[PDB]
RNA sequence: UAGCGGCGAGCGAACGGGGAGCAGCCCAGAGCCUGAAUCAGUGUGUGUGUUAGUGGAAGCGUCUGGAAAGGCGCGCGAUACAGGGUGACAGCCCCGUACACAAAAAUGCACAUGCUGUGAGCUCGAUGAGUAGGGCGGGACACGUGGUAUCCUGUCUGAAUAUGGGGGGACCAUCCUCCAAGGCUAAAUACUCCUGACUGACCGAUAGUGAACCAGUACCGUGAGGGAAAGGCGAAAAGAACCCCGGCGAGGGGAGUGAAAAAGAACCUGAAACCGUGUACGUACAAGCAGUGGGAGCACGCUUAGGCGUGUGACUGCGUACCUUUUGUAUAAUGGGUCAGCGACUUAUAUUCUGUAGCAAGGUUAACCGAAUAGGGGAGCCGAAGGGAAACCGAGUCUUAACU
């Protein structure tokens, strides 16, 4: 039955051809107007670009500057930490869980939902009102 | 994969070319003219679908116009009359009988006489 | 003679010579567009 | 390839939470003791890039 | 659910959600256009303009000869010219998601189950390594058009299907949609039933 | 990405992670001790490969046909139905293929071994000076002199030398790490003038090499250099004995071969433009995009006269080509002598949106390993959390001394 096998319906879009007459609906300037810099083959400007005028990307001003610090620090849910293989919670124990990634040096145990086991949570910063979360779960949390 | 176009182009341009026979000249032998003479002909034949319609009718009205004034009423007078004396006959056939039956388009212009009076 | 037909149709294509019309048709061209400024 | 960024737009515009992007005002840099108190405390606090604008800055920040 | 073995007669107990679920036929479509496309080997170049063995020189003056104007004697509209986007050797694989492949390999082999083109007998060899034996083996099974399927690759198996047009010799781990699609029957050995049932979890 | 950047256009890392592959050593130096591993150069022996090769299964009858491999009927081979040829399409006619073998000689690689050279190992000592660093000029580092580390050096200088020195991105201190100013080193890696085998949703003679053909030729140019066109009778030359016209021609007509010579070498098919011959109709008082609507007559076919079909088309209404560019073209604006062939929105990689398919608070792997389109490989990427310039906070956060 390969003779039978079939797409889905809405699948396999056609694809513009153009170019190819009058009746195509896209035959003689291809969808592309009649002359100008846009009509042309490589022709249009670049990104932010506004004719001359000064660009919104060059006409405002610049702000701030990188962390360092920000980018190994991580963020952890409670959906997570049931995932932990063990009940103890370091930053090693999330390493190996694959759950922050090798380069991260801090970690955060934010609310975003629904921790359940007794968890023991080591070194790491906890928020608020995950601190009552896992406090109110069993658990235990000490720095 | 290469695609040759020659199968399929001899292909239209023939049928542009049987749709051309008898044109004078280029107009029935080389493509590149017999393509408009035939595109030329296809919007004078949609023209004129539409001017047979109006050429007949102005034919009709001069056969009973002239029928009619050979019964001493002029198309005017006549179809003003068979319109009061309801009589619903279009003119193709009024003229149809104007040329092939004389009595019976006589009768209509008394018809007409009679109600125009 | 096809291959001096196609050398001998190549004669003209590099030519300089402006009073000659294409390099070689003569003309009255230089007065013509001389008249005109 | 893979798209370069707008380099210097990645420094004035930062994505936020539902896609917009917000920006620092212009005008408050120099010539400022001319300038009413009103204007420049209405201009310290950033902003979001207006409708007219997002094409342009999606366009140049492709990755942010 | 069970499958009835030809010769033995018993029922072996397979998953439902492997020999028994649904045609997706979309699934399957995609995973059989993609095999298919896997198996290009996209071998071709035609010669830009640039490629083309000439001379960049401009074959006459840019104006005043009455021609059209041209550069190049390797544009693409001239004979001998060029092609304009002309080709390059390229890839036409395409990705399938795991969990496409293995969900299109349970559709079709849900299908060969229910359309009665699955056949699971206990034990499939050969005596010697000779396709007269294979042929009239698969001649009193009456078998023509078919996929020998074995949990272990016999070597005389795979010697007497080998001149046989119509038959392969596949062990459990190499199967592919097309051949499942394919071939009219396919006969699985009972040990490469569960060696599917192992890799299509 | 961090950064560099008339902070424009653009340029663009490393750390760290996953893989491929993995190998360490020697001199600056004496003594003990010797040939101790080590390689290099050669001889010999073994194994394997290259340079010639050998064997290699299994079919006949009948019908169409010029011819059978085709149709129909009945058999046989297959570790061989890859392919090519044979008078049409052959597993069994031929060459081969699978498979099993073969080298007098010359060789490549790998072991073993003979000789020569070479040096193991131990103790103790030494441990690369116009050098590192500096000033000036320039360059390389992603880094454009900038707050600029680091490397290289044209010029001027100039240390300490294991109680020492280099680096850790201005710089200092503390701490960590390493030993420059001598050298050698396989594998993973890049490429194809050239050889062999195989493969192609590559081309098929205006394509594919410029070149299917005695092509880098003919030809052009003083020269460097440029650079063509041009394939196909037939199954087999059986390629036309002989006769006639003709100039002992060219060309032809017969004859003959052939299945077919409008398959005759100007050779398969044989289109179109273009040029003719023959027949039907119209056309020598009639003005113009040459058609179109109407339409008589005539000529051929019919047709149980059914009064239709085809060709022509007197006469008549209406009717100023196509393209392109334009506010607007019959325009006396552009383009096109015609035909035939070719000739223009592609490809790759990123990003966004729509459709669709899978899985779903999860989705998915990349390189690579590979029984190799399977399965492993979750390194990573995207999402589930934002706010803030940032620390930081977190369903909140920022602003602010604090926010109705």
């Amino acid at each position: 039955r390969l003779n039978t096998l079939s797409p889905a319906e809405g699948s396999k879009k056609a694809g513009k051809r153009l170019g190819r007459g009058i009746g195509s609906g896209l035959g003689k300037t291809g969808g592309r107007g009649h002359k100008g810099q846009k009509s042309r083959s490589g022709g249009g400007v670049r990104r932010g670009f506004e004719g001359g005028q000064m660009p919104l990307y060059r006409r405002l001003p610049k702000f701030g500057f990188t962390s360092r610090k920000a980018a190994i620090t991580a963020e952890i849910r409670l959906s997570d930490l049931a995932k932990v293989e063990g009940g103890v919670v370091d930053l090693n124990t999330l390493k190996a869980a694959n759950i922050i990634g090798i380069q991260i040096e801090f970690a955060k145990v934010i609310l975003a939902g629904e921790v359940t086991t007794p968890v023991t949570v080591r070194g790491l910063r906890v928020t608020k009102g995950a601190r009552a979360a896992i406090e109110a779960a069993g658990g235990k949390i000490e720095e | 994969a290469r695609v040759k176009r020659g199968v399929i182009a001899r292909a239209r341009h023939k049928k542009i070319l049987k749709q051309a026979k008898g044109y004078y000249g280029a107009r029935s032998r080389v493509y590149r003219v017999a393509f408009q003479a035939v595109i030329k002909a296809g919007q004078y034949a949609y023209r004129d679908r539409r001017q047979r319609k109006r050429q007949f009718r102005q034919l009709w009205i001069a056969r009973i116009n002239a029928a009619a004034r050979q019964n001493g009423i002029s198309y005017s007078k006549f179809i003003n009359g068979l319109k009061k004396a309801s009589v619903e006959i279009d003119r193709k056939i009024l003229a149809d009988i104007a040329v092939f039956d004389k009595v019976a388009f006589t009768a209509l212009v008394e018809k007409a006489k009679a109600a125009l009076a | 003679m096809d291959i001096n037909w196609r050398h001998n149709q190549s004669t003209f294509y590099h030519f300089t010579s402006d009073h000659r019309i294409s390099g070689w048709k003569e003309t009255n061209a230089m007065y013509v567009a001389l008249n005109s400024q | 390839p893979k798209i370069k960024t707008v380099r210097g737009a990645a420094k004035r515009f930062k994505k936020t939470g539902k896609g917009g992007f917000k920006h620092k005002h212009a005008n408050l840099r120099h010539i400022l003791t001319k300038k009413a108190t009103k204007r420049k405390r209405h201009l310290r606090p950033k902003a979001m890039v207006s409708k007219g604008d997002l094409g342009l800055v999606i366009a140049c920040l492709p990755y942010a | 659910m069970e499958l009835v073995l030809k010769d033995a007669q018993s029922a072996l107990t397979v998953s439902e959600t492997t020999f028994g679920r649904d045609f997706n036929e979309a699934l399957v479509h995609q995973v059989v256009v993609a095999y298919a496309a896997g198996a290009r080997q996209g071998t071709r170049a035609q010669k830009t303009r640039a490629e083309v063995t000439g001379s960049g020189k401009k074959p006459w003056r840019q104006k005043g000869t009455g021609r059209a104007r041209s550069g190049s004697i390797k544009s693409p509209i001239w004979r001998s010219g060029g092609v304009t986007f002309a080709a390059r050797p390229q890839d036409h694989s395409q990705k399938v998601n795991k969990k496409m492949y293995r969900g299109a390999l349970k559709s079709i082999l849900s299908e060969l189950v229910r359309q009665d083109r699955l056949i699971v007998v206990e034990k499939f060899s050969v005596e010697a390594p000779k396709t007269k034996l294979l042929a009239q083996k698969l001649k009193d099974m009456a078998l023509e058009d078919v996929l020998i399927i074995t949990g272990e690759l016999d070597e005389n198996l795979f010697l007497a299907a080998r001149n046989l047009h119509k038959v392969d010799v596949r062990d459990a781990t190499g199967i592919d949609p097309v051949s499942l699609i394919a071939f009219d029957k396919v006969v699985m050995t009972a040990d490469a039933v569960k060696q599917v049932e192992e890799m299509l979890a």
